[PDB]
RNA sequence: GUGGGAGAGGGUGGUGGAAUUCCCGGAGUAGCGGUGAAAUGCGCAGAUACCGGGAGGAACGCCGAUGGCGAAGGCAGCCACCUGGUCCACCCGUGACGCUGAGGCGCGAAAGCGUGGGGAGCAAACCGGAUUACCCGGGUAGUCCACGCCCUAAACGAUGCGCGCUAGGUCUCUGGGUCUCCUGGGGGCCGAAGCUAACGCGUUAAGCGCGCCGCCUGGGGAGUACGGCCGCAAGGC
């Protein structure tokens, strides 16, 4: 068992966030101990829950008597497909959010991995780390700016709902928890050549931040590592970028560098 | 029984006096600490520089095996 | 105009012809550094603790002299380059300090 | 194969395992042995123990090629290398001298993360 | 290094009588060798940086000792000044 | 000034061996490696043990110290050159030429950065594995060099510098003398008087005095905001 928020204040509060009402519909990722699924089931139309843990399942599926949205699952959400899911259980309630106050390291890469998925759902609120929930609600120019926000920019605007102390968690973190909320953009933030392409870029670009652009791009890309002779014609694609980084730039700078760099 | 006991009369800068310089060292070619070799700093440091010397030159060796379990 | 102290080391696989031509060669070469030679010690062979240059054995030859300082560097490097030798180290001349007296 | 009738046997007693390796004057291996081929696996590969079987084997695979004296140098530090030099010198063949060779750096490449710290 | 000899003329050079050692003039001597020396040595030895302390410790003795060569006597501060082109 | 002494103080060239990793061979059989226990991983394209030859980079095992040097940061193979600081002795020269120091100038661990080299080993980030539902296998920048920036720390003795006076005992490093001992300088441990809220300090004062400098005025808000200065930037004052 991991840290577990005890809290029905906080947690009655982060419901109320999640704008669980009548036509909202949730998916619940890894329910656990059950008291986010109480808080939510009640208010719900229908709760699909993904869980993996053998006997975590079970025991709370003894406790799901008076509810009758508990449509669990027990399946990884990374292994097993999402997408049918949308017709099955759905039918009732078409909105979609996604709640998790799980630890973290499960979390991320499952939110990241859905993100990939390409599902179209309208928003995902989800339990995560201060300095983390700071990487992923991020501005220019910024030490906790890096290519999470950039990520996650596409998808969302992002900013934390309400900063939770550490006494609610039974074994106390000594990092304070901030939990986020990431409701889906209608499209692409901005428009790019491909998409990998650009996620290379970007990587590229915050490999070694410290770094110029210029230095960047000359060692970390692969297809750099071809055209390292041809970086000239590289700088000369380059607009209006001087002597700079990676967190000087913006969405729409790298977008637009990785645009020329199809180009090259 | 200290090293130095079992000698006479010697110099320290001489790093050509081969089978004295065999004397200070161990069983392994290493210089044997002070508590062993039986001198005040100033001859340990002096003789720890002409051993070195020595063992530049070859005479001495850097390293060896001992014949032991 | 300090005194210096000379070592070379060099093959024993050699006969009388390439020691004596080896000899008057870096002799040529001190007395060419502006150098001057006193007194010659020869300790002819030696074994080594060790093989240098794939050799167990060495030969071994012995100089003092009183030199320009500024020439040292010049001269140990001259005498470092033929195949023949495998040590040189000049160092300077050290007082017998005398232990347990 | 060869019958040298005198050559030298390697004990590498790492903390893990330890191998014992016999070989002629001229380096060349004629066998090996090790704990793992005696079928120990795991923690138990550096037991003294698996020492003590593992120079036994050496020694009994070696007999086959007429070896009757050796001259041992033992490598490493290993919890078994008094066991192994005692279970090859009672194996059957008259050990001349009994030495160590364990490599020591002299100050040179850093070590591993667990391996520093050095006093 | 700076010999026995060289030393020892620059010291009678600048000696204000026979057997005089010590004054004011022969020290001033002595220290500008010696910052001479130093300076041409930094010149080639750029990032010997111990050196240049003690060479801003030299230069700030010369400079105390022609203060009060000034203060108490002008004229053999001139004379020694364009002795040893010093500030020139 | 003269006559000596010790020292990983600094800069520049040269080269000594032991490892580690690769390459080229000879022999070698089924594992090697790893852990609390394991897995990943490597190995039948013959691994690991081992013998020989070669390449390359980095760091200097015993000596080694509770040691030494430096104004700090720091400084360990060896050789040579160019240099900085310092101690003792002779009392030989000068006649107060001294102390401190707002700004200025310079130096400044480690990590960063620009422009070029180098890259053995270790290793941020990262790719893997696994269990206690940190640890092992790989690996990038970086750690290495030249030039130019950055100017930060538990940059600590948490103790500014200089000088004088105030019991001693003991262990060390380095000198000198007439050498069981006297006399200087440096580094530790007990402890008179004294001081301190106490812990403790105590001839290397946190004692008794003098001179100069730098800071403090309840805790947060906050080393934040604004303004200014310095940097390519991160950032610094």
């Amino acid at each position: 068992g991991q840290n577990f928020l005890i809290d029905t204040n906080i947690l009655n509060r982060i419901v109320d966030h999640a704008e669980v009402t009548e036509k909202t519909g949730v998916i619940e990722i890894g329910p656990g101990i059950g008291a986010l699924t109480e808080q939510l089931a009640k208010r719900a139309k229908k709760v699909v829950a993904f869980e993996i843990d053998q006997r975590l399942l079970p025991i709370l599926k003894d406790t799901l008597s008076p509810y009758e949205n508990v449509t669990v699952i027990h399946q990884d959400v990374l292994k097993a497909d999402v997408k049918s899911v949308i017709e099955e259980q759905f039918q009732d309630c078409d909105e979609i959010m996604v709640v998790a106050n799980l630890p973290y390291y499960v979390t991320t890469p499952i939110i990241m991995k859905l993100l990939e998925e390409h599902l179209p759902l309208k928003g995902i609120v989800v339990m995560l780390q201060k300095e983390v929930a700071e990487r992923m609600a991020a501005d220019p120019s910024s030490k906790e700016y890096g290519s999470l926000s950039i990520a996650v920019q596409f998808y969302t605007e992002a900013k934390t709902v309400m900063i939770v102390p550490k006494t609610v968690f039974v074994p106390q973190p000594n990092v304070d928890s901030a939990v986020i909320r990431l409701i889906l953009r209608d499209g692409p933030a901005v428009d790019v050549e491909n998409e990998s392409f650009f996620f290379q870029l970007i990587k590229a670009s915050f490999a070694q931040r410290r770094k110029t652009l210029l230095n960047n791009l000359v060692n970390n890309l692969p297809e750099g590592k071809a055209q390292k002779s041809t970086i000239e014609q590289v700088l000369e694609e380059t607009n209006i970028d001087g002597k700079r980084r990676g967190e000087s730039l913006s969405i729409e700078e790298f977008a637009a560098l990785s645009n020329g760099l199809y180009k090259a | 029984a200290k090293v130095k006991a079992t000698l006479g009369e010697f110099d320290l800068r001489d790093y050509r006096n081969v089978e004295v310089l065999k004397r200070f060292l161990s069983e392994t070619g290493k210089i044997l600490p002070r508590r062993r070799t039986g001198l005040s700093a100033k001859e340990q440091r002096i003789l720890a520089k002409t051993i070195k010397r020595a063992r530049i030159l070859g005479l001495l060796p850097f390293t060896e095996k001992l014949v032991r379990k | 105009m300090r005194r210096y102290e000379v070592n070379i080391v060099l093959n024993p696989n050699l006969d009388q012809s390439q020691l004596a031509l080896e000899k008057e060669i870096i002799q040529r070469a001190l007395e060419n550094y502006g150098a001057r030679v006193e007194k010659v010690e020869e300790l002819g062979l030696r074994r080594l603790a060790y093989p240098i240059a794939k050799d167990p054995q060495g030969y071994f030859l012995w100089y003092q002299v009183e030199m320009p300082e500024d020439r040292v560097n010049d001269l140990a490097r001259e005498l470092r380059i033929r195949d023949n030798v495998r040590r040189v180290m000049v160092v300077k001349s050290q007082e017998p300090f005398l232990a347990n007296a | 194969k060869r019958q040298v009738a005198s050559g030298r046997a390697y004990i590498h007693a790492s903390y893990n395992n330890t191998i014992v390796t016999i070989t002629d004057p001229d380096g060349n291996p004629i066998t090996w042995s090790s704990g793992g081929v005696i079928g120990y696996k795991g923690s138990r590969k550096g037991t003294p123990y698996a020492a003590q079987l593992a120079a036994l084997d050496a020694a009994k695979k070696a007999m086959a090629y007429g070896m009757q004296s050796v001259d041992v140098i033992v490598r490493g530090t290993g919890a078994g290398r008094e066991q192994a030099i005692r279970a090859l010198q009672a194996s059957g063949l008259q050990v001349k001298s009994i030495v160590d060779d364990t490599p020591v750096p002299h100050n040179g490449c850093r070590p591993k993360k667990k391996f520093r710290k050095a006093s | 290094p700076i010999t026995k000899e060289e030393k020892q003329k620059v010291i009678q050079e600048f000696a204000r009588f026979p057997g005089d050692t010590g004054s004011t003039e022969v020290q001033v001597a002595l220290l500008t060798l010696r910052i001479n020396r130093l300076s041409e040595h930094l010149k080639v030895h750029k990032k010997d940086h111990h050196s240049h302390r003690g060479l801003l410790m030299m230069v700030g003795q010369r400079r105390r000792l022609l203060r009060y060569l000034q203060r108490e006597d002008p004229e053999r501060y001139r004379a020694l000044i364009e002795k040893l082109g010093i500030r020139g």
